[PDB]
């Protein structure tokens, strides 16, 4: 209740920083180990858990070193020595997350992992990436990264433990800059690679080093899909665009989801109204110069189409307002078209003499 | 939404516990009366739509008197005057009050007799009929994005 | 062949049904200068910009427009809607959206009666952009 | 375009559904029933061409109830309401809805005994008939120019 | 649904109730100026203040009106006001109130007349501040 | 960003003299008058200029409420005293970002002005000034 | 060719102040006045002139949304350190034939306006300058 009138003047020094974290970009690991069992957040340097053995200390450090900022939350997660990744895997699907890479793994646990982000990115549409070793898993939501032999200081870390890294490389780049040509000064050197096979192997869909100009960078920062549909692109190769376009679509959730779910009667009108208001979203992320300008949200008229042949409906001779206006039982279909602009990757100039 | 059969049965009611004399509805009764009855009935309606789902309604209602026994056209001016006092401002109608927007009464003769004739006119808004379709709440929203 | 009856004419302001609507209207203005060019007799126009323009029609059913802006606008702070119109008539085709928005409106009608007349409020408007939803 | 015949049998036909009494179209019959009867007709029709090959129609229908029997008028109120209730706002004539403008109603009396009047119009566009010269495809054109 | 009708229609003038109304009328107009954006074609406008103003008209039963300003308007000192409006329709729901405060005349009427016409006078005016009493 | 409605207005300002606030106030108005000499450098057809310094010039317009601008100097000029005033100026718009206030100070007087009227016209008083610093407080 | 869509409008104009875009623009005005000096030659009438020079003057007018025109130079001024800036425009009409930049150098300006507001008025600032430089980029 009331106390004593008080004046208290308090001196702090909040100075002490360099390389500050970005506000965006949380990486969640899974290790094998005997003790610190559980989920153990690692802010910084300064708060580690000390039970931990020297392999998964090196892969944390490994970790925790960012591009230009650092990673803003790690969320690491310690298994014992002989158990399944389903439990990992179940008790991650409550916590939220960027990206997840597992140093230590076989060839079999990476099949699950697989499936298991195929599975939330499509049934779920919980847009989440992973980086893995060596898989060859044709999906935009899989990163695999295929160079071996990795020489940081004097050991020859494998190309698994070094996801580790390329993770927290991934997570630490700003929204506007790409990974392409970044160098990695801790790295020493890499097993010989002649031009033209990295050149395909990375047109095959690849993460791969190079040495060229100064030191050691990134190839490319294309993803795993390596075939386009029609409703597919070709901007859907890039990380990059697929990070902004995951960050919009986990943003409007607190539109949709929020209200528009169990709340609000599925009627043409509540479906016209909820694209007014996506579209209003929208507008404001133009305005901020983050995507670019003619934006458009409208019904998805070809799932529609689908769910309703689907059912009992004779499609035949149904005028296509009318087809607009059925009434989809308790499911909305909608479809958004935005663009993302690319970073500088490729020059061509002419001189004339 | 109103009927008129509810609006005739109220004014009958009205006058019943008003005035002495019998109240009819058909001709055939008031040719058959001995003298000295009522008419009630409705002239005529007339439906505007005004809304989209509401309509504008005007009614006006015509209230007779024939006095078949000589010398008593003093009593259909006594008469006028009692009218004259119950309808006023409005009337209550199945927990419903509809105004009066204006009165009017003429003497004139019908066959060889004057008669007495009271209007009155009924102004109020109703809704049409119309069959909703129930749709459930949303449950599941998919929106997929592209180029 | 059939022209649509504006008696199918639903609104929707703020989000919200309005239930009694006489009549709904919205127009953009282009703005031209006169330029004359040596040499030539006809007069030519260059545009330069546009107005949005527009009024409603309602019942006075209850006290919509003071639950919206009245404190706002005493306040000194002018708040901003989004207005959508729906023309569907059964007879006609199809039907035809609107989306109206960054509306302010022009004024306030406190009280407004007379002795033997229904109530009607008219407030116009002005917009600056607007969007096309099923489009006819 | 569209007929008057289809109209005044999709009419015919609600009423029929909706109502057990008879239901006639010539005064010979209504005449030699017994008592009771519907009848049903096309007061007017007004054509104005408001485009080169459409025009405007507005058609007025005309539906009457004669109770023959005495002390049936309070059934003449009671039908007024279930009329009502079917012409709100618009008929299905041909796969083709019509707008309904207005209704009108009114209690008169016609020779000896009281009848109701039920009226409503129908408001819509029709096309006149034309018929069109069939040309085939340009194949060939010559242009030749001189001074 | 009914809307209210202004039969039912009450006036409180200076804290007297006015027996005499045919109808009163309260609006309040808004400010605006146009701004033009670099780079937008559509035209803005910015919301600066707003006017209020109304009249009211009353038949000539009495000499109200000189009674309240007449001498003070010769004197030099301008009299203010207050002024309640109610309407309730009983077919309606419910009822609404609205206190007008701060009014000023526009006009006085000495005497009008007509052979064979029953008087009546219209007295425009304006107000600055408005209070909201059993809203709808 | 940019938008109609963030444009500050001037109905929303105040004043605040010699620590007393005006209330009567119409309209404010500042400004800073630079010195510049024009300067011919050989080889450069373009004239360039030299900054020397800065004057300060302003004035206060007010509705005649109350005869307040004669109680503040008018039997000090007569003796031979000129006293120096602090102004404070506020403009706080709701739709804007914020509100910015400036204090001008060492403010001198140009004129005073005993009495202004005309026949069916209402009074009004403007008085131009000088000052010579400002102080920055809460700007945008 | 020549037609009345060919004009530039002034609403498609914008102009970067110091490398940061300027939104709150009204209009932007450079030119350059030549010196000239009179000669009279003898044998003729018309008297002809000598070019010597030319001096740049010029304005920006732009919507007071936020104390922009303080942060440049309010602290400067007083210390007695003159900055020089550099300015680009660019008009940009989709009906017109492309557009025309133009960057204006070494611009110093002449006045700074503390406050400047009045009842029922929207703000306004408009600041005069002076610069000795330009180039030319995308002339039509």
């Amino acid at each position: 209740a009331i106390g004593l009138p008080s004046i208290n003047i308090s001196f702090k020094e909040l100075a002490t920083t360099v390389k500050e974290r970005s506000a965006r970009g949380i990486i969640a690991m899974v290790l094998k180990d005997a003790k610190a069992l559980g989920l153990n957040e690692i802010h910084e340097k300064e708060d580690i858990p000390v039970d931990l053995s020297a392999e998964n200390k090196e892969y944390i450090n490994l970790a925790l070193m960012g591009n230009v900022n650092t990673p803003n939350k790690l969320l690491v997660y310690v298994i014992e020595g002989e158990a399944d990744i389903q439990t990992a895997l179940d008790f991650l699907e409550t916590k939220e997350f960027n990206y997840l890479c597992m140093p230590k793994a076989v060839e079999a646990d990476k099949t699950a992992i697989k499936n298991w982000i195929i599975k939330l990115r499509d049934i779920d549409k919980v847009k989440v990436k992973a980086v893995l070793g060596k898989v060859v898993g044709n999906h935009e939501g899989i990163i695999n990264f295929t160079t071996e032999d990795v020489l940081v200081g004097e050991k020859k870390y494998s190309v698994d433990e070094f996801t580790s890294r390329v993770a927290g490389l991934i997570a630490g780049t700003p929204l506007s800059q790409s990974v392409t040509y970044t160098k990695l000064s801790d790295v020493v050197d890499i097993p010989k690679m002649t031009k033209v096979d990295a050149e395909s192997r990375v047109n095959k869909g690849e993460l791969i080093l190079i040495k060229e100009a100064g030191a050691i960078r990134i190839a490319r920062g294309v993803n795993s899909l390596t075939e386009l549909t029609a409703e597919k692109g070709e901007m859907f190769q890039k990380i990059k665009i697929v990070d902004t376009l995951d960050i919009i679509h986990s943003d409007i959730r607190k539109v949709i989801i929020d209200d528009y779910i169990g709340k609000v009667t599925n009627s043409y009108d509540n479906k016209c109204l909820l694209i007014v208001a996506i579209k209003s979203y929208l507008e404001e992320l133009e305005k901020s110069a983050l995507i670019e300008s003619d934006s458009t949200v409208e019904i998805d008229f070809e799932a529609q189409k689908s769910y309703l042949k689907s059912k009992g409906v004779d499609l035949s001779y149904m005028t296509l307002q009318e087809i607009k206006e059925a009434n989809t039982g308790s499911k909305v279909f909608l479809k958004a078209k935005i663009k993302v602009l690319d970073a500088m990757e490729d020059i061509d100039l002419s001189i004339e003499i | 939404m109103l009927k008129y059969k509810e609006i005739l049965e109220t004014i009958i009611e009205i006058l019943k516990k008003n005035f002495t004399e019998s109240i009819f509805i058909d001709d055939e009764s008031v040719q058959g009366s001995e003298g000295s009855c009522f008419f009630v009935s409705i002239l005529s309606v007339i439906c505007t739509p005004v809304m989209l789902n509401t309509n504008n309604k005007d009614i006006v209602i015509s209230i007779k008197y024939l006095p078949k026994p000589q010398s008593k056209s003093i009593r259909m001016y006594e008469i006028s005057d009692e009218l004259n006092k119950l309808f006023n401002r409005n009337i209550k109608v199945t927990d419903r009050k509809l105004n009066i927007t204006k009165l009017e009464q003429s003497i004139k003769k019908e066959e060889s007799i004057y008669v007495l004739n009271f209007t009155f006119t009924l102004n109020y808004l109703d809704s049409v009929y119309e069959e909703d379709v129930v749709y459930e709440n949303m449950k599941e929203i998919n929106l997929n994005l592209g180029e | 062949r059939n022209v649509m009856s504006g008696t199918w004419g639903e609104l929707w302001l703020d989000g919200n049904k309005v239930a009694e609507v006489k009549k709904f209207q919205a127009k953009m203005e282009f703005t031209k200068e006169d330029i004359i060019i040596a040499g030539q007799m006809g007069t030519d126009t260059k545009y330069m910009g546009y107005k949005g323009k527009g009024s409603i029609t309602l019942y006075h059913v209850s006290s919509r427009m003071h639950k919206l802006i009245g404190e706002k606008i005493k306040r000194g702070s002018e708040p901003r809607f989004v207005a959508i119109s729906k023309l569907n008539d059964p007879d006609s085709y199809g039907a035809e959206r609107i989306a109206v928005k960054n509306i302010a409106f022009d004024d306030l009608t406190l009280a407004d009666w007379e002795v033997g007349v229904k109530g009607e409020i008219e407030a116009p408007f002005t917009f600056t952009e607007y969007d096309f939803l099923d489009i006819i």
